[PDB]
């Protein structure tokens, strides 16, 4: 569940950092380049209204590209790295389940029930969903006006 | 042997705006030998020499890293110099960021009231710290403290309490005597280590 | 491109409705049930802060489940229906390319360049991305504080 | 033949709050025969009878659908009744929503100024329309109008202009005479049809 986020996160970030220091020296000794990769631009995107999408992508980036390819190269830390990954997923989870921290990863209630209601029809649902396309267009047009007007 | 050995290792040891570089000496070094301290700011490929020759095993790099808590950290290196010969550079293994700053408190004064004593945790305000960069400013939230209390006429034992404010209270149940206090700070989201503060007692009687 | 949306949309909704009326009678004559499927709850989600995600999902729902399975059943309108689909995609496109109408479908600039910069390294990138994990955690922790504090 | 034939078809024909139901008669109907009008509100499986017997081919369903522009539409049906026998129901093919309302204007008065004439498009304000539901309220944005101008001493030709406000102007270049105007409304996002307005001329001279 979610206590619409009071503060359980602090410790989760700490767990993350704690999980990192066990691979810190390794990768930092290993990385002999001095240019910054996570440009402050990333931070400005995070501090931007596309932020959520920025945060989800980067998190996906590490869990899918980076961490996987790293444990790939040197299986020594493959353990400690994977653990940082589990530690990173436990973070994401607690995020997309509360206080508008990761809305850009949350399924929609209505869209689920409406999908269930449909699937529970079949032949009949394929017809009622299409014959309601006008209402659909209407809702979309409503969503839009919530931006071009009050 | 036509070469001069390099310092075994270089590592930072820092407190809030007390960023000191350390390094072990080269095996059997002469007194004419000194170390040259260099500095690199992550994100800029450019090494700078802070000290061309230091006859020590430490160097206060504060002044040249005052914008640490608003950066991505540094990298330092040291090489030995004797005559016209020097060593390969020995660089810190990790990147010195805010993660390697040992937390500490400025001081803790106490007051005797009733069934309790209350303490205020004065945070560190180093002179070298540019006014905009206060402790409460850098570690804006999640600041906590470990409190160790000791009854003076007594043995060397401690009661441990945990507070989440720079201010706290301790119940003086009844007994008189004296109460010595020491605090250890942390930030719930950071995993930085902390150093227990200097004893600080108060004459209840 | 995007004129950060002045008004080119009106006609796009009209094109959509116009595209629908050519299948309206068909599906509406065919659908002999009188219960509402697109419950007003969907509208409230659209009018909710998960709205964007609600709108993207429904649009995906029609283009992937409904329209495909409908043209499936009766290929007569299979043409007119597909055309409403092209007409619906032209709508979505113009939406996720402007005036914060569909941000929950937009890639992030920073996250792209940073991915390009990485891929352009390889062995070296796998190390510099991991040795910067602490900065990462820092940016995330920054993103978070933009919600639990000013 | 033991059965009574059903109305060939039932369809709405509506203007802003003038929602009239229509239907073709059954083949060779007697005068004792009448039609029963029913009404269904989409989203609620419940048919209601508005008129148990109407000796007409139309029925003003306004009053029972005043909340149309704030609904998902209706469904109507009609069956013939003669004596104790009646027909199967004939229901409208499409769902009557705001999409089947033919747009129209209330009126268009004009004024003669200088090198031009200016007109205001008075929108329809039907009595049956609950005050909260004005035209500008329902079709909040994208309202447009087609303007057809005709010089009276002249032939039956028109100049077409397009305006996006309920107010416009027409250049009276120089010539005198009279200018007859008629407007057709639409809403740029809706594909609703519109009816040209009643002529409306003004004596420039």
């Amino acid at each position: 569940s979610c206590t619409h986020f009071p503060g359980n996160l602090p410790n989760m970030l700490r767990d993350l950092r704690d999980a990192f220091s066990r691979v810190k020296t390794f990768f930092q000794m290993k990385d002999q380049l001095d240019n910054l990769l996570l440009k402050e631009s990333l931070l400005e995107d995070f501090k931007g209204y596309l932020g959520c999408q920025a945060l989800s992508e980067m998190i996906q980036f590490y869990l899918e590209e980076v961490m996987p390819q790293a444990e790939n190269q040197d299986p020594d830390i493959k353990a400690h790295v994977n653990s940082l990954g589990e530690n990173l997923k436990t973070l994401r989870l607690r995020l997309r389940r509360c206080h508008r921290f990761l809305p850009c990863e949350n399924k929609s209630k209505a869209v689920e029930q409406v999908k269930n209601a449909f699937n529970k029809l079949q032949e009949k649902g394929i017809y009622k969903a299409m014959s309601e396309f006008d209402i659909f267009i209407n809702y979309i047009e409503a969503y839009m006006t919530m931006k071009i007007r009050n | 042997g036509t070469e001069l050995p390099s310092p075994p290792s270089v590592w930072f040891e820092a407190e809030f705006f007390h960023h000191i570089l350390h390094w072990t000496p080269i095996p059997q070094q002469s007194e004419s030998t000194c170390y040259e301290v260099a500095l690199l700011r992550y994100g800029i490929e450019s090494w700078n020499s802070i000290s061309q020759c230091s006859q020590t095993l430490s160097y206060d790099l504060t002044a040249v890293t005052l914008d640490l808590y608003h950066s991505n950290g540094y990298r330092a290196r040291v090489r030995a110099v004797d005559g016209s010969r020097h060593s390969q550079w020995t660089v810190t293994n990790t990147r010195f960021s805010v993660d390697e700053v040992t937390l500490t408190v400025g001081s803790v004064n106490l007051e005797i009231h009733n069934g309790f004593i209350l303490g205020k945790i004065q945070l560190p305000r180093p002179k070298m710290a540019p006014a905009q960069d206060t402790y409460e400013s850098i570690f804006s939230h999640f600041r906590e403290y470990e409190i160790a209390i000791r009854k003076v006429p007594g043995q060397f034992t401690f009661t441990h309490k945990k507070v989440k404010h720079e201010q706290f209270s301790l119940l003086t149940s009844g007994e008189v005597g004296e109460f010595c206090v020491q605090v250890k700070p942390s930030v719930a989201s950071r995993s930085n280590k902390g150093m227990w503060s200097k004893e600080e007692c108060i004459s209840l009687t």
